[PDB]
């Protein structure tokens, strides 16, 4: 079952992905324990086999094609080595700007199976446990924004349950194939629909109400929600495991919140890869600070769409509504520069609070 | 507080909908009844409410 | 008798309702005491079996079909547990935007039977009693607008008397079947006619004069009024149990009054269900505040009828004479919005005060 | 997605033809049924759908 | 069913080659105007799956496909029972017809028509 689920999940992703010149799937056969040992026993963080293979060989090498995304066919529980492995993986993912996607174990929720997910009155109460100190600390870390955990399992204990990370990865690859960017990966109409599920019984192990989906999103998970009486389920949320910090200004709060969202983090990571490649090509050319700034602002302008009335399918093709690159010199070092790249994406609908009011006359707005 | 507004706070959904009465800047206008106190020769006594319905009952209880 | 009346009332409703793709009846077999126990013993208001089944499983679940209306085949007296049960039921009904309809017990009026309904000189005097403190408090509550109580019984103690809530529910389902909306459920010509009653003797236990019907309407009841010398009775009023608050402005008074009327509350609840479903479909799509406002105003426009000279059967098909949706952003939270939905229904005739004057010449108006 | 539009991307021909519904700026209008919940004395129970066809079956399963 | 399910990609099936590539997609070909399948399709999952794959091939080549509805699609042993149910639409609300309803919502289903009942030869 466990072996069959991994191979069948992989086969479904491979078969349903438009692989080609612009889209590649690369597979590393490795167990969870092997990854843990490799990451923990490395003499330094950049010496592990995973760091070499993911960062150095592609992102950090002339001519490499950086890993855009990492999918791990593993479940992560509350066990200390599970959280430690998640932390090491997040460090590698952050270094290479390659967001990591895996599955939440039911043991993370003190649950034998996700069939019990509707039982607790309050999910947030579970995560106050002393057994989840390390998990909360991980959520506080910067690099946790490069880890997303998906739940529950998806039908492919007598049924063949698969990791839903495969389904989310398929959403991402379909979004890239259709639009060239991976923002449109959530919602009924925004790219979050997982269609054609087996209809024997919930194909996602358990019904998740709107309120429970919102709870799970607040706790750092991406939940797959079965549409009742259908063969369809939807990723409504796209929250990474990162818990945004809370500030005293609206701008800081907004920026912290969006920097914890998988679509925007994927877009920012793609821009990191592009910047690495193009600026590596520019090393050694005659360039002032202004030359660098002009080049980078010219290059990024092609990905910006100002029209907020464009339909969903058009907005999916442009990751940015606004962008600006600021470049400064480093005193005492000719040809050495620092830059800040501001990316303002197109924002996806998260919540709506509505008040309905019967009136004899319409009040002014 | 309406139970709809409790769901604003306790595990709210993404799409949270409530019904409300549109009152603008209006203030509530509580009305007071007219109360006439009658003192007649007909600490433990009391002002008993009297009307056309119970008049004879009050007459009987006084029993002149 | 009591069992037969329930089954026969249910059978009549089922047989006379055009059930199908657009109209479903769902039945929960439960006693009044079981409802009381479930609602009182719940750890939290959202944990009761009734809350789960009515709110979470349909209104709060992806793909659910929200309950439009709830009918309770129960009578509610002045007893403290009766009013407590009414309050808890109102809370559940309000949460799901599903108005609840049941029967008033004669004990609420300190009567053994509604055959005594014409005896008291003044009905409002009854409801000043200290035994009705809890009832008056309930009438003051916001959620009481989701509870309507009908009276008296309808002929189906040697006669088989049934709950008139079945007859009102049948009016509602006929209105939906014919027009798609449930406003036209009152009056001789406005959908309040209950025809074909047994004619052996009042088929509604007691004749209710116009003045008495108006008293009952003012006290928060929907009375069924037999047309003398006929097999017909009419729901003239459609008032919920809510007592509207009185304000210092005409607009606030008008809004408070109509927010206590069953037809308008039903329409507003339907719009709540539609908004829940369509906006859930829009979660995750790229939407600005203006996108949301445009979409919602575009969507609601199809239910608006401007022509106040249209006949009754046309106005019955359009719940709105005017509508507007205002949407605002929430500072510091990208993709989070608040909306206000103003609904101006077509209003139904309630009262007419007329002065007849013989004149030798017509004065100017 | 229609298989016609898949051929837009996967080794497309020079002359690529698809069929499409002309909808302009229209929005889809999903309809909700009217659902009446009936509570009658006739966690484990459920709202069972009832209609003229299955009425007697529901009566039998309740078995009054 | 085997040819359509086991194809490595949608354009690699024998049916896709023969119907799309060899006529519609080849210089000098005479495109198939219409396809008729002497088959009946029931509510079974592989029946609806085959219908979906056939619809994809038919849509690609712009060649509408015509076949027969099985009485099993209506939960009927024979179409002699077709007049029995009070309401036909009620039958198609069944959970057993989730896949059929999804197929009806698909774009390429406009290239599939199902006829009924049988005709005496």
């Amino acid at each position: 079952q466990k072996l069959e689920a991994s191979w069948r999940g992989l086969h479904m992703l491979v078969k349903n992905t438009e692989t080609g010149a612009r889209l590649k799937l690369r597979l590393l056969n490795v167990t969870q324990k092997e990854l843990l040992i490799d990451l923990e026993k490395a003499v330094e963080f950049d010496q592990s086999a995973l760091f070499k293979k993911i960062y150095e060989e592609e992102y950090g090498t002339f001519g490499g094609h950086p890993f855009s995304l990492l999918v791990g066919d593993y479940s992560f529980g509350r066990h200390p080595q599970d959280i430690g492995l998640l932390e090491k993986l997040s460090n590698v993912a952050a270094a290479a700007h390659a967001p990591f996607i895996a599955a939440a174990s039911p043991r993370l929720f003190d649950m034998g199976s996700f069939t019990e997910l509707a039982v607790p009155r309050d999910l947030a109460k579970i995560f106050e446990s002393q057994e989840l100190i390390k998990w909360r600390a991980f959520r506080e870390s910067e690099d946790s924004r490069y880890v997303s955990l998906v739940l529950p399992h998806v039908l492919l204990a007598r049924y063949l349950w698969g990791n839903a990370a495969w389904a989310l990865t398929q959403r991402i690859t379909e979004a890239f194939a259709r639009y060239g960017w991976c923002a449109a990966i959530r919602g009924v109409e925004g790219g979050g629909a997982v269609e054609g599920l087996p209809a024997h019984k919930c194909p996602t192990e358990v019904a998740i109400t709107d309120r429970r989906e919102k709870e799970l999103d607040a706790l750092g998970f991406i939940a797959l929600c079965h549409k009742k009486n259908s063969d369809l389920a939807v990723f409504f949320g796209s929250q990474t495991t990162n818990r945004p910090r809370v500030y005293n200004t609206n701008e800081a709060n907004a920026n912290a919140r969006i920097s914890a969202m998988l679509p925007y983090v994927l877009a920012a990571s793609r821009f990191a890869h592009y910047l690495k490649v193009i600026m590596r090509d520019k090393v050694g050319s005659f360039m002032t600070r202004d030359n660098v700034q002009t080049y980078l602002n010219n290059w990024i302008a092609d990905y910006v769409l100002i029209n907020d009335n464009a339909p969903q399918e058009i907005k999916a093709q442009y990751p940015l509504r606004e962008a600006r690159v600021d470049v400064s010199e480093v005193v005492g070092k000719p040809g050495v520069y620092r830059a800040t790249v501001f990316l303002r994406p197109h924002f996806q609908l998260e919540e709506l609070t509505a008040s309905i009011r019967l009136v004899a006359t319409l009040p002014p707005p | 507080e309406s139970t709809q507004h409790k769901l604003d706070r306790i595990r709210p959904p993404r799409v949270q909908i409530t019904y409300d009465v549109e009152t603008g800047n209006a203030i509530e206008k509580k009305e007071l009844p007219l109360v006439v106190g009658i003192l007649a020769d007909l600490m433990e006594r009391r002002f008993v409410e009297i009307n056309r319905d119970n008049f004879n009952d009050v007459l009987a209880s006084i029993a002149p």
